[PDB]
């Protein structure tokens, strides 16, 4: 697969005064998110979880706690302003991870190279009654 | 984050820095028996003041025994809150960051063994602050109102 | 692993799940059973929340992808402290 | 007074547990094919027959009672 | 600058339209695949925001439906005067209004309610009224049927030419849009041109034909022989021999030697014993002063000359160091977005119409009002309700406005972005402050039930125990009883009589205000008030706020306002849409306006209102147990809710018989709401598919698909029943027990 | 100074599990024996009615 | 109060009180063990009808034993 | 008495209703035909398709309950 990652550097930071809908303990405990993209102008753009603020020129980077929100302002800079962007996630130890693309591509239209991970080929009346395969670790689903 | 002057001025970081829960130059112990006095100086009051005895020539021991009780009682609290999220060798965590980013030694206060010096600390000073409290309201008790 | 996606081959590879998928689960993959030759696939269950919003898409005879539900874990809650 | 109402409400409960489990009976331990036709796998066939039916004894007691009440009122 | 700009005929008048229902909604106007459709119908027809994507249509709409509100209002007095004229006995009561029940409404003898005519004195009989038009016609002079005749004829002529000039309007002769965003002009003339000149023009009705002929009335004459208004003010010699002043025609006015008139402008204060009610005299100066108060109050801002202000150039000076650039651009935001101006003038009215409430009781403005228990009592209460209501309309449109119309990038603002950016320090110390008041103000309550039920009175909370003084309200009262003697000289008592200070204003054996003491139990009911306002407020501003975007739901505002939920995921996101914020909000406001109106109808009938004997001796109502058993939940049971609950209870075989009867459909209601609060729909769902099988057997599957109402209209439906199974309940158990013992 | 007075006239109270027995089996013993030795003129419970009460309806049954 | 005010609303409240006990002082020194969170809907259904049988069955219990009671007869 | 057991019996069939329409619609409806591999007790089946709130067959049992009471009443 020659779609390798991008390894998210530190680069500035929007301008925004710092309010109520930052981090708190779970991500300096658990986990957080980084969302990462280049912006073709300073403009404004309402952040996900209160209030709007500027970005800068070139690259940005923006730290969030849930992968929703996340993707959820990523969707919003794919359909208002037409940018590509990438989120990273970050484990307390150091670790960095690369998550939405997996290639450079969005998932919304084919790329060969992914796996066929949880698909059942039957439709779905097929399923079993729970009896059938009850007192086992099997579902009817599986 | 947002910063007023409330969470952010040179006043109330130097309160909140002063008072014992945070001072970490001093034993856990010793910061666990002063707040420890301090609550049982504080509760006495309204407990006596207001007891379902007040109207009785008791209501100055009824209230304090009373204090002594809720301190016990919350002194269990603490202990059983110890015993139930702190690890008997695994390590701390309190802000080992202060502000302006000294890299601070692992606060001894938030360990289990130091969390227990800390019950014991203060509840012991619940009572002594519980009794000192009754002996200056009812031998030495002119300059008051009660 | 926390919830669970299934999709059958009552797949029509409309493709609306994966638009409407809020944090990133579906896909799609060349199959042959369709025109579009593709079909859904989900190897991101990790961080699938659960709202059903994309089998709320699939306009397919009953449905063709389910999303049954399983224990808990702390993303695939919501959680955010 | 006291033991009748105590009695009733008591049966009541058991009544409704008593369905409750049927219905649990139903999803989790009927099987398809060990019931084939049989008066079991029968009753299925037309549930909407008895459910109708049960809505329709349900709006002539509700309308004729609540109608006569009125009426006197 | 500003001119006349319209334009012509948009949209001609041709019934093409009315046999395509749904015209306006492109999925709508298809066709009615399922029943569903003529739900949304209905649901979405005032929708205009959503007809449209510019605001010049939308607002020649809404100016149309002002004029289609303003016809229904018309009518509506015209048929109010219509009734008073041909089918009340308005004369009679006019003889003697002391013990005359005003009625005001006859019903047909066809099926035996003929009983519903009950006795009302005065050779009359018809259904009693309590709406209390009649003290209005008393204050007016209107003292003949012909002016209630001519009245809802003018009445009718109106109707019919505000329906006209809205068609008028919309279809002919369209607004433009430098008209309607123009509010200079706007701001200028309702307050100079359309309240002042109305207080003014009504002075002068109240000065030239009520004045006297009230004067006359309260001298005692029998109204057939009064003189007629215009004979009042074409021969000047009546009013000259009644107001020696008077008979100066204009000369003491313009040559600033006013004090000539002070005879009938005075600035007297208190009630007029003769009636109870206010000095006419006092009325018609407030009236004149406040007219000339708006008139010079309306030169404020810059229209079309060289004079005045800009709400412009107002606001942005305007800007603190903590808030940083201040209201700059608010203008821009409050005139392209009608969502908010709604939202603003919903909350202004409402509180408006409740203090409206407020000060109508306690200052009895008509003559023979304070004396008509049940008509005092229904207006307060009414008014108390459609404040209420309107609020609640405020917070739900504020929010609509949050959702749809609020962009940074062109409608931006400074102070708004700040509110945003630190909501949850708001929601959170509000909820502490609700949850702090919840506690000591109703476990006090619970506190002194569960001691009293302990045999233990001296532990209790009231004067007689552990006590509680509503210090600072009856500090007030002194001050206001002390007023009068150093800084307001030019009055002569109390502003009002409630006031504890003074003495008491009876007629007919009855009396109508006196002074009104505080007891612990005023303390305890007004710290329950301040909790539920504050948990409402909290449920309206969370919904509010969080309409945006919550950090739950990240993309909320995308969804849309008004949706029933985002899927069972994440644990569950059943009611996040601002709409159920409302839905919820609407509950505790219904009981915050409950509680209040129990509170009131209590401690009148305990401290206020009541007969006075012969000798002076005052026998209240109710024997005055308010301050000894307001302090129990089991006494509020017992004392108030139970025992004043009998007059409607054998109600039957009477006049009041109907109170009867509402007061159990009202119940009934009440309970019925249950079911859709309760239940879901997928029961429904499947049940309602059962049934179109036990149809479709028949040959009788109606094509017009069966469909159990969709969420948000179940939760519609229920909270609608809800309200009207409650408010009818209080309504019937008011009027029987107020118009049977009072 | 006060230091070694705080830590020795509380040194056996610090062991936690030794704690929560102490403080269980004190506060139980306590308000066992204030209870057993209740005086009547603070408590209305440690002493009867003293009065002849009040018969049912129905006689007095 | 329950079978009315579902989840949502609640979980968006239990949010803000988080932040709120996390940012205050003297508290933040005090963690939780388990992340609150508002209970599930079918749990909220389950306690919702807990209530109403309880005060259902205590207020009729009350009445019925106390008008017999008083009057025994 | 007559009109009491006639508003007993419309209690009695309604209730009857509702528990064996939560005990034969359990497997599934056209609402969700496959519901019977849900399991017993589950929040939903999504807010889509016309939504589908309260259609576990615990629901049922709990939409029952509240009628069980009233009977007994
Ligand atoms: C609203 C909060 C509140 C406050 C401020 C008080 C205040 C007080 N209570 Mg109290 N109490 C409350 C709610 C409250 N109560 C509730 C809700 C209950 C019922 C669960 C009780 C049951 C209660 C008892 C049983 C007793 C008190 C007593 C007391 C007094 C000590 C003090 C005046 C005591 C007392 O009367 O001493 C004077 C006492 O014996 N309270
Ligand atoms: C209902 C509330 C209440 C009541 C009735 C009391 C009652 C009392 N307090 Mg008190 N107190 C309270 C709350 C209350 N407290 C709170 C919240 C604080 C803050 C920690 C204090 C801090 C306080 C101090 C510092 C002192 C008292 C003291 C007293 C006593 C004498 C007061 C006087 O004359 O001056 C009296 C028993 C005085 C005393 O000698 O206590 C015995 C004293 O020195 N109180
Ligand atoms: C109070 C109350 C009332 C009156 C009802 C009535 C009913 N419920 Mg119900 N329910 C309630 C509370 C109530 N519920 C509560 C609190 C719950 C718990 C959530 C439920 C849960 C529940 C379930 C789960 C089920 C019912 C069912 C039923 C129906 C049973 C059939 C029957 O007797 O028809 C009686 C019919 C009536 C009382 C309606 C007549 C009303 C008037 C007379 C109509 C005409 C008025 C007027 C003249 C017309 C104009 C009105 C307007 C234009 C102004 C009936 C409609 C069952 C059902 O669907 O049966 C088929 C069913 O499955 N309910
Ligand atoms: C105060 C009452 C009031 C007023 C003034 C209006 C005003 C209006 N409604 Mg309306 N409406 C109301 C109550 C009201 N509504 C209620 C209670 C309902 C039931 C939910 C509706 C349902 C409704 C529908 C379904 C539609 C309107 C429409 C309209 C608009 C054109 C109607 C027209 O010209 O008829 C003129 C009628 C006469 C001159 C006389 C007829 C007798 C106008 C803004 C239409 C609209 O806005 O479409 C874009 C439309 O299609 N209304
Ligand atoms: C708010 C408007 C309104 C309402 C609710 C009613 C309501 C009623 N009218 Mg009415 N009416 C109204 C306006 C209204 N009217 C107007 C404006 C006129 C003048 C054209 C009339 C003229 C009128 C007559 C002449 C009669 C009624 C009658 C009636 C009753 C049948 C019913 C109570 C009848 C009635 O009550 O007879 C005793 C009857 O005969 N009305
Ligand atoms: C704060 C301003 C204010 C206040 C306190 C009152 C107070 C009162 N008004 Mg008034 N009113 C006002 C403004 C006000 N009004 C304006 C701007 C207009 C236009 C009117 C026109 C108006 C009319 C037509 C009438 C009153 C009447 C009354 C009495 C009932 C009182 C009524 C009255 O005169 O009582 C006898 C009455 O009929 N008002
Ligand atoms: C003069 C004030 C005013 C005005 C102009 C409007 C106008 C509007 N409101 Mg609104 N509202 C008001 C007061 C007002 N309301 C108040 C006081 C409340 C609080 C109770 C609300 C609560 C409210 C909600 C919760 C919603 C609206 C909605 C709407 C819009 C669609 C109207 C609709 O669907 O009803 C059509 C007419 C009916 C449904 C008739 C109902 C008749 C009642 C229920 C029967 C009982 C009456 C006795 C429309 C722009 C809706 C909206 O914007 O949808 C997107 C919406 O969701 N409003
Ligand atoms: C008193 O407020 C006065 C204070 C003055 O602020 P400014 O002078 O910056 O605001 C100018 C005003 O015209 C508002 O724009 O208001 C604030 O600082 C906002 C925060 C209020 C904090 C209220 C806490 C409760
Ligand atoms: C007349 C008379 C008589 C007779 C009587 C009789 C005979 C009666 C009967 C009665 C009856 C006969 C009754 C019945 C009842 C029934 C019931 C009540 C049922 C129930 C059911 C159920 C509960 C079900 C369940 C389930 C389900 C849901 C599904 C499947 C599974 C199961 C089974 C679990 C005599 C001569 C002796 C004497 C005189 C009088
Ligand atoms: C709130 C409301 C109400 C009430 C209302 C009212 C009461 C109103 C009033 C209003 C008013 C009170 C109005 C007024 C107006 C006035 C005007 C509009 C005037 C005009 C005038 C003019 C135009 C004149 C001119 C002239 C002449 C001719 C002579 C002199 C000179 C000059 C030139 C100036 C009711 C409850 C019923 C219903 C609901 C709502
Ligand atoms: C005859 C008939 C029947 C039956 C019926 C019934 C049974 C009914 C019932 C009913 C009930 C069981 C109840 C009801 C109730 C009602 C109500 C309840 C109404 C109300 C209305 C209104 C209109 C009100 C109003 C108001 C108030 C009072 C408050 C607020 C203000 C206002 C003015 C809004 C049958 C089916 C046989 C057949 C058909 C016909
Ligand atoms: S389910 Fe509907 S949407 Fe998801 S893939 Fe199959 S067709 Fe496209
Ligand atoms: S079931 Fe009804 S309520 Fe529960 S989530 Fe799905 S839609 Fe919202």
């Amino acid at each position: 697969g020659f779609v390798p990652p991008q390894l998210d550097p530190s680069t500035p930071s929007p301008i925004f005064g710092g309010s109520t809908g930052g981090l708190l303990r779970k991500a300096q405990v658990e986990e957080f998110y980084v969302i990462t993209w280049t912006s073709p102008k300073e403009q404004v753009f309402e952040m996900p979880t209160g209030g709007a603020a500027i970005m800068r020129e070139g690259p940005n980077l923006l730290k969030l706690a849930r992968k929703e929100q996340c993707l959820a302002l990523g969707n919003r800079l794919r359909s208002k302003y037409k940018i590509a962007y990438q989120f990273y996630r970050v484990f307390p130890n150091g670790e960095v991870q690369y998550l939405h693309p997996k290639d450079g591509v969005y998932p919304e239209k084919v790329n060969a190279g992914r796996q066929g991970v949880g698909q059942n080929f039957r439709s779905i009346g097929k399923n079993v009654s729970p009896i059938e395969v009850k007192f086992t670790g099997k579902n009817s689903f599986d | 984050s947002l910063e007023t002057p409330v969470t952010s001025s040179p006043l109330v970081a130097w309160y909140l820095s002063n008072l014992p829960a945070y001072r970490t130059a001093v034993s856990p112990l010793l910061r666990g028996i002063e707040v420890g006095l301090a609550h049982g100086y504080l509760l006495v009051g309204p407990f006596a003041l207001t007891g379902p005895l007040r109207n009785t020539p008791v209501h100055g021991q009824a209230g304090t025994l009373g204090a002594i009780g809720l301190v016990s009682i919350l002194s269990v609290c603490l202990t059983m809150y110890g015993v139930a999220s702190f690890n008997e060798g695994e390590p701390s965590t309190a802000p080992v960051l202060t502000l302006t980013g000294r890299k601070k030694e692992a606060d001894k206060l938030q360990t289990a063994e130091g969390w227990s010096q800390f019950t014991g600390g203060f509840f012991f000073g619940g009572v002594s602050g519980a009794v000192w409290a009754y002996f200056l309201l009812y031998v030495l008790d002119l300059p008051y109102f009660f | 692993m926390s919830h669970s996606v299934k999709i059958y081959d009552t797949c029509i590879g409309c493709t609306q799940c994966v638009r409407a998928c809020p944090t990133d689960v579906l896909e799609m993959i060349p199959w042959d059973g369709c025109k579009a030759k593709q079909i859904a696939s989900a190897p991101r269950t990790e961080d699938c929340v659960g709202c059903k919003r994309c089998e709320s898409a699939c306009p397919t005879d009953f449905l063709s992808v389910r999303v049954y539900l399983g224990p808990e874990t702390t993303r695939s809650m919501a959680l955010s402290y | 007074a006291a033991l009748y109402t105590h009695h009733q409400y008591i049966a009541g409960f058991i009544m409704t547990g008593a369905f409750a489990h049927g219905a649990i009976f139903f999803i989790r331990d009927y099987n398809p094919e060990q019931n084939e036709d049989n008066v079991l796998a029968r009753m299925l066939d037309h549930k909407e027959a008895i459910i109708s039916h049960l809505s329709w004894a349900s709006l002539f007691l509700g309308f004729h009672t609540l109608g006569l009440y009125v009426h006197n009122d | 600058e500003v001119k006349i700009v319209v334009d012509r005929d948009p949209v001609k008048t041709s019934f093409e339209e009315w046999a395509r229902p749904g015209h306006f909604s492109r999925t709508l106007a298809k066709g009615p695949d399922t029943t569903t459709w003529i739900w949304n119908l209905h649901a979405d027809a005032h929708d205009f925001d959503s007809h449209t994507g510019d605001l010049e249509e939308i607002s020649r709409k809404v100016f149309s439906a002002h004029f289609g509100q303003l016809s229904i209002i018309f009518l509506w007095l015209s048929g109010m005067y219509f009734h008073g004229a041909r089918f009340s006995n308005y004369e009679a009561w006019l003889s003697d209004p002391t013990h005359i029940g005003p009625s005001a409404q006859v019903v047909w003898p066809i099926v035996g309610q003929e009983i519903l005519n009950g006795d009302v004195g005065g050779g009359f009989r018809g259904i009693q009224i309590t709406s209390g038009f009649f003290q209005l016609w008393r204050a007016s002079g209107i003292t003949s049927e012909l002016q209630l005749y001519c009245t809802a004829i003018g009445a009718l002529v109106f109707a019919a030419l505000m329906l006209f000039a809205g068609w008028f309007h919309y279809h002919k002769a369209a607004p433009k849009l430098a008209w309607f965003q123009d509010v200079e002009s706007m701001l200028n003339h309702h307050l100079a041109g359309l309240l002042g000149l109305g207080s003014l023009s009504w002075a002068g009705h109240q000065i030239h034909v009520s004045l006297p002929i009230n004067q006359f009335l309260d001298a005692g004459v029998d109204p057939k022989e009064i003189p007629l208004p215009h004979e009042f003010i074409l021969n000047r010699d009546l009013l000259a021999q009644l107001y020696p002043s008077f008979a100066e025609g204009a000369t003491p006015f313009f040559t600033l030697n006013w004090s000539k008139y002070a005879e009938f402008l005075t600035f007297r204060g208190g009630l007029d014993p003769v009636t109870g009610g206010l000095w006419l005299t006092d009325i018609a100066h407030h009236h004149l002063a406040i007219a000339i108060l708006f008139l010079i109050a309306g030169h404020m801002y810059r229209t079309n000359w060289g004079i005045g202000h800009g709400l412009k150039d107002i606001l942005e000076a305007h800007k603190g160091p903590f808030t940083g650039q201040g209201h700059k651009g608010l203008y821009e935001i409050l005139t392209t977005s009608w969502h908010a101006q709604l939202s603003l003038n919903l909350a202004m009215l409402g509180s408006t119409t409740i203090v409206v409430a407020h000060h109508m009781y306690s200052m009895p403005p008509y003559p023979y009002l304070a004396t008509d228990y049940g008509t005092q009592l229904s207006l307060f209460t009414h008014h108390m309700w459609i404040g209420g209501f309107l609020i609640v309309g405020a917070a739900a449109h504020a929010a609509i406005f949050m959702v749809r119309d609020y962009d940074p990038t062109t409608r931006y603002n400074d102070l708004l972005d700040r509110v945003l950016r630190h909501r949850d320090a708001i929601i959170s110390h509000l909820n502490w402050v609700c949850i702090f008041l919840g506690f000591h103000s109703f476990g006090l309550y619970i506190h002194n039930d569960t001691m009293s039920a302990l045999g233990r009175p001296q532990d209790m909370f009231s004067d007689t125990a552990i006590q509680l003084q509503p210090i600072f309200a009856q500090w007030v009262q002194n001050i206001h009883a002390t007023a009068p003697g150093v800084t307001a000289p030019g009055a002569t008592t109390s502003t009002s009589l409630t006031w504890g200070g003074g003495e008491l204003v009876a007629v007919g054996g009855k009396v109508a205000l006196l002074p009104i003491p505080l007891g612990t139990a005023d303390f305890l009911v007004h710290h329950i008030h301040a909790f539920t306002i504050h948990v409402t407020v909290l449920i309206l501003l969370k919904g509010v706020l969080f309409a945006r975007s919550s950090r739950l739901i990240p993309d909320k505002a995308n969804l849309g306002f008004r949706f029933p939920c985002d899927g069972p995921g994440r644990g569950g996101t059943c009611q996040v849409s601002a709409w159920d914020h409302v839905f919820l909000g609407l509950f505790w406001m219904y009981n915050a306006i409950s509680v209040v109106i129990f509170h009131f109808s209590w401690k009148m009938q305990s401290d206020v209102w009541g007969t006075i004997s012969d000798q002076g001796v005052v026998t209240h109502i109710t024997g005055g147990n308010f301050a000894q058993s307001s302090i129990t939940i089991n006494g509020w049971l017992r004392d108030f809710l139970w025992a004043q609950a009998s007059q409607v209870i054998q109600s039957y075989g009477s006049s009041l018989s109907a109170y009867g009867l509402f007061f159990l459909g009202a119940h009934f209601v009440w309970a019925f709401s249950l079911m859709f609060l309760f239940s879901g729909r997928g029961y429904w769902q499947e049940l309602i598919e059962s049934i179109v099988w036990a149809h479709n057997k028949l040959k009788v599957a109606p094509a017009t698909q069966p469909r159990a109402l969709s969420i948000i209209q179940g939760r519609a439906v229920g909270v609608t029943h809800y309200l009207l199974g409650g408010i009818a309940t209080t309504w019937a158990f008011f009027l029987a027990r107020i118009i049977a013992v009072g | 100074l006060q230091s070694k007075f705080f830590n020795t006239f509380a040194a056996p109270f610090t062991k936690r599990g030794l704690l929560l027995k102490f403080l269980l089996i004190g506060g139980g013993s306590l308000v066992a024996y204030v209870s057993a030795s209740a005086s009547p003129d603070l408590l209305p419970i440690k002493k009867g009615p003293q009065l002849p009460p009040t018969p049912g309806p129905r006689g007095k049954i | 109060m329950f079978l009315i005010s579902w989840r949502g609303y609640w979980q968006e409240l239990i949010e803000t009180l988080a932040w709120a006990h996390e940012r205050t002082p003297l508290a933040n020194l005090i963690r939780w063990r388990d992340k609150p969170v508002a209970l599930s809907i079918v749990q909220a259904r389950l306690v919702g009808l807990a209530h109403f049988s309880v005060g259902y069955i205590f207020t009729y219990a009350a009445f019925l034993i106390a008008s017999t009671s008083g009057k025994f007869g | 008495d007559f009109l009491v057991h006639h508003a007993i019996a419309l209690g009695l069939h309604t209730t009857t209703l509702i528990l064996v329409k939560g005990a034969l619609d359990a497997r599934g409806s056209k609402l969700m035909p496959d519901k019977k591999d849900f399991g017993y007790s589950f929040p939903c089946d999504g807010p889509g398709r016309g939504g589908t709130c309260d259609i576990s067959a615990w629901d049922a049992f709990y939409l029952a309950v509240f009628w069980m009471l009233n009977t007994i009443g």
